[PDB]
DNA sequence: CGACGGCCAGTGCCAC
DNA sequence: CAGTGGCACTGGCCGTCGT
């Protein structure tokens, strides 16, 4: 087993030079440094470990180092280099599995101070190396008089870089050993730093194998990217911007501008009593300036001539209140609230901080006598929505337009095990929160992401898209876990036609979507009122619905009790929280991992969401594996390409309709394989759609 | 004896008043504005004949002030034939106001 | 002196 | 007592940096 890390001149997208590398071999118990001209030797050392049936450990190598080396090897040495997946270990992947209850900076992309909870020390260190290196580099320069530029610390190799490269490996080695010491994932009787790769995967908890296969596959998806229609979104941006302008124009005509105090430093005090009046706006008492200027001659200084006027504008001792001119901002809940109360609106609900609540719910309910302002409310709602679309598509820091790469695709990032339950998180930009086709502007947004927007490298023919989504996944998970209480009764009923459509009807809900947000809110503990809000009624309708669905399948109560009995010993509320005494504060996931439980109440959600998450994870893995065994190649220079994984759905680009048909059929085979693999008590299914883009494939 | 202005009457009462008009831009929520208010009432009398004192509440009339770049209140603008003759910001005293007025009238 | 940016709570809505 | 996440925008606050 060896531990390694590299230093290159840029992120994967544009890296073109290997600066250095370090390798720690467990067999020799020694570190070896490779400088820029030692690149070939470095690569040879990695392949020697592979040929030996050994293992290579990197910290974030799955997403960076491994692919980076393949790229650099081709550019610099015109060499083919491809470390096999089974020979690689990623301490970041391991750390995100074992310490899943914790957050991380995603390797310095997120400011540590903005994250909640604690951070694993070694990982924190590794994640901050680039930042600390840059700081070191920057001061050294300023100690030499030379200026600092953009990010010159990565343009050339230097010995500080080398030392850091070395530090990474020693820290990564410590992290590795810290993770390997967890008896839950790694059996104590085996020294995992001294076994071949086959032993490493087979002797460790299944979860370890699943996480690494997920990370390796998802890294590839990131490299593939999602074909994006830049032109269509820019045109949408224009249309949205125009609509926003018109709304602003009308709204600013309806709601006039006003002045607010701003810039005041001194406290205003009663001129008679001298009592400070904190509630009055801060003021400013100029210390210089008078009505006239200082006398510049005899009979001026002797009060005989006029004496020059002080054009200034202030007078010493004459206090005033500094103000600013503010224009109505439809995006300011504060401005909306101000103008509406000034119109007679009497706020009913406020935030747990005093401010009145101004969401779409209350806006829709607001009533004022002036018909023009009453009408302005709709304009405000539309404006707020237009902003969300504009922000997500063009103006936000994470806007799609700011992320489109040269290859005409958006390479969204994925943290394979970013959520506590085992789900992935998505960001930069979050491809898992694209507006749905049924919401305003949804179709345009959705259609902009699609295989059609990718022209084949050889024929120039647009690719086709295969969308597959697990059918009512979390409800089937529920059926599985409560089969021991109802003998698979629900597991059989759920297959009788679409479960959500069935519920929609029984609940008398408008849409199948509403039924979903209803059943899950219900299943996971929403209150009577919370349910009422979801269906559009009150706490009254809430109770009816909850009792009607709980009556239908009382086993839900049974499952909820056993989970409680298993996790909780006793609990009680102190003030604004419920202090709990735990028997065990984690659930054993489907693949054996510990799944941290945040609260006794969210427990059932932890159990079911985790199960669905691990099922889908194994699902995308087996699916790609079954395709590869069928001779299909994964890539734009091949037959298919993973473009996105959104919890229980995958969107895959295919070179032909035939392949898309096979991707869809294979996905279904893989899901059934997963179900059989974990002896699931509920049959698992998927629904697939072939089409040009995401609007049609979901 | 003071003239209470509105945005719509500002043009004719001030810009076309032909004579010296002292406009006070104020707001009910300003400490200094409440201070100078009584001073203005007395000034209105004394200077009756050679000066007209008008007030414009910037809250009730949000359209005029902006045109004059109001940055602080109370703001005292002295108009003469539609032109701003002199400007002064702050709660001046009875004496200081008189001084300011006599020097510009 | 004050415009402006990185950091931050508050609030809300998007998706699964 | 729905749950898991990302992220945009307003308004505070404060330190760097040009008027
Ligand atoms: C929408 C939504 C979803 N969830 C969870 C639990 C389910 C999974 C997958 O959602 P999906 O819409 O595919 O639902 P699914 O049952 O898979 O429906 P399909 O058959 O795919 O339509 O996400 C939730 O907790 N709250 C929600 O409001
Ligand atoms: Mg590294
Ligand atoms: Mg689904
Ligand atoms: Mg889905």
């Amino acid at each position: 087993m060896i531990v390694s890390d590299i230093e290159a001149n840029a992120l994967l997208e544009s890296v073109t030079k290997f600066h250095c590398g370090v390798i720690y071999d467990y067999s020799t118990a020694e570190y070896v440094s490779y400088r820029p001209s030692d690149f070939g030797a470095y690569l040879d050392a990695l392949e020697a470990e592979v040929a030996r049936g050994g293992l290579i450990v990197f910290h974030n190598g799955h997403k960076y180092d491994v692919p980076a080396l393949t790229k650099l090897a081709k550019l610099q040495l015109n060499r083919e280099f491809h470390l096999p997946r089974e020979n690689c270990i990623d301490t970041l992947v391991l750390s995100r599995l074992i310490h899943s209850n914790l957050k991380d900076t995603d390797m310095g992309l997120l400011r540590s101070g903005k994250l909640p909870g604690a951070l694993e020390a070694w990982g924190y260190r590794l994640g901050e190396m680039k930042g600390e290196y840059k700081d070191d580099f920057k001061r050294m320069l300023e100690e030499q008089g030379e200026e600092y530029v953009d990010g010159m610390e990565w343009w050339n190799f230097n010995e500080e870089m080398m030392d850091y490269n070395v530090q990474d490996v020693v820290v990564t080695k410590a992290l590795l050993e810290k993770l390997l010491s967890d008896k839950h994932y790694f059996p104590p009787e085996i020294d995992f730093t001294d076994v071949g790769y086959t032993t490493f995967w087979s002797e460790s908890l299944e979860a370890v194998d699943i996480e690494h296969r997920a990370a390796w596959l998802l890294a590839k998806q990131e490299r593939n990217g999602f074909p994006f229609d830049t032109k269509a979104i820019e045109e949408l941006y224009v249309e949205l911007a125009a609509r926003r302008s018109e709304l602003l124009r009308k709204l600013t005509e309806t709601f006039g501008s006003w002045y607010q105090p701003k810039g005041g430093t001194e406290m205003f005090c009663h001129p008679r009593t001298g009592k400070p009046l904190p509630k009055y706006p801060r003021i400013k008492t100029p210390k210089v300036g008078g009505i006239f200027k200082k006398p510049k001659n005899k009979a001026q200084r002797e009060g005989r001539e006029p004496c020059e006027l002080d054009t200034r504008e202030y007078v010493a001792g004459a206090p005033y209140t500094p103000v600013e001119h503010v224009v109505f901002n439809p995006s300011s809940r504060d401005h909306i609230q101000k103008k509406l109360q000034e119109a007679g609106w009497v706020p009913t609900k406020y935030t747990d901080k005093g401010a009145p609540v101004v969401d779409d719910e209350v806006l829709e309910g607001v009533r004022v006598d002036d018909p023009e302002k009453q009408a302005a409310i709709d304009l405000i709602k539309e404006y707020l929505m237009i902003q969300k679309r504009i922000g997500q598509s063009a103006e936000g820091d994470k806007a799609w337009l700011r992320y489109v790469a040269e290859d005409g695709k958006i390479h969204g990032s994925v943290n394979p095990n970013g959520a506590v339950t085992g789900r992935a998180t998505h960001a930069f930009p979050n491809l898992a929160q694209i507006p749905g086709v049924r919401s305003p502007y949804g179709e345009q947004c959705r259609a902009a992401f699609g295989a059609e927007h990718h022209l084949d490298g050889i024929t120039g023919k647009p690719w086709v898209q295969a969308g597959i989504d697990a059918s009512g996944l979390e409800l089937r998970c529920l059926a599985h876990f409560m089969a021991r209480f109802d003998n698979g009764e629900y597991a059989h009923e759920i297959l009788n036609g679409d479960i959500h459509t069935k519920n929609q009807i029984a609940a008398e809900l408008p849409t199948r979507d509403n039924a979903k947000t209803f059943i899950y809110g219900f299943l996971y503990g929403a209150g009577d009122e919370k349910i009422g809000q979801i269906v559009g009624a009150g706490k009254e309708r809430g109770k009816e619905l909850k009792k009607k669905f709980l009556e239908n399948t009382p086993a839900i109560a049974a499952l909820r009790e056993s989970i409680q009995q298993t996790l909780v010993e006793s609990s009680q509320w102190v003030a604004g929280e419920q202090q709990v005494k735990w028997k065990r504060r984690w659930i054993k996931g489907l693949d054996g991992r510990k799944v941290h439980v945040r609260s006794p109440h969210a427990a059932l959600n932890t159990l079911l969401q985790s199960a669905g998450a691990l099922i889908c994870k194994l699902w995308i893995i087996k699916t790609e594996e079954m395709l590869v065994e069928k001779g299909l190649k994964h890539g734009w220079d091949g037959d298919f390409a993973y473009m996105a994984w959104v919890h229980d759905e995958i969107q895959v680009g295919c070179r032909t309709e035939e392949i898309a048909q096979v991707v869809i059929e294979t996905a279904q085979e893989a899901m059934r394989w997963v179900g059989d693999h974990w002896n699931f008590r509920c049959l698992l299914d998927t629904e697939g759609k072939m089409g040009p883009n995401w609007a049609i494939c979901h | 004896k003071i003239i209470h202005l509105t945005d719509d009457s500002f043009d004719t009462d001030v810009l076309k008043a032909d004579g010296a008009i002292l406009v006070d831009f104020w707001a009910e929520w300003c400490g200094p504005c409440k201070m100078i208010a009584p001073i203005l009432d007395e000034i209105a009398d004394e200077y009756q004949g050679k000066l007209t004192v008008a007030k414009l509440n910037i809250d009730q009339n949000p359209g005029t002030a902006p045109k004059y770049g109001i940055r602080g209140i109370p703001t005292l603008l002295l108009f003469k034939n539609g032109e701003v003759a002199a400007t002064k910001v702050g709660a001046l005293s009875k004496g200081q106001l008189k001084e300011f007025l006599d020097a510009n009238l």
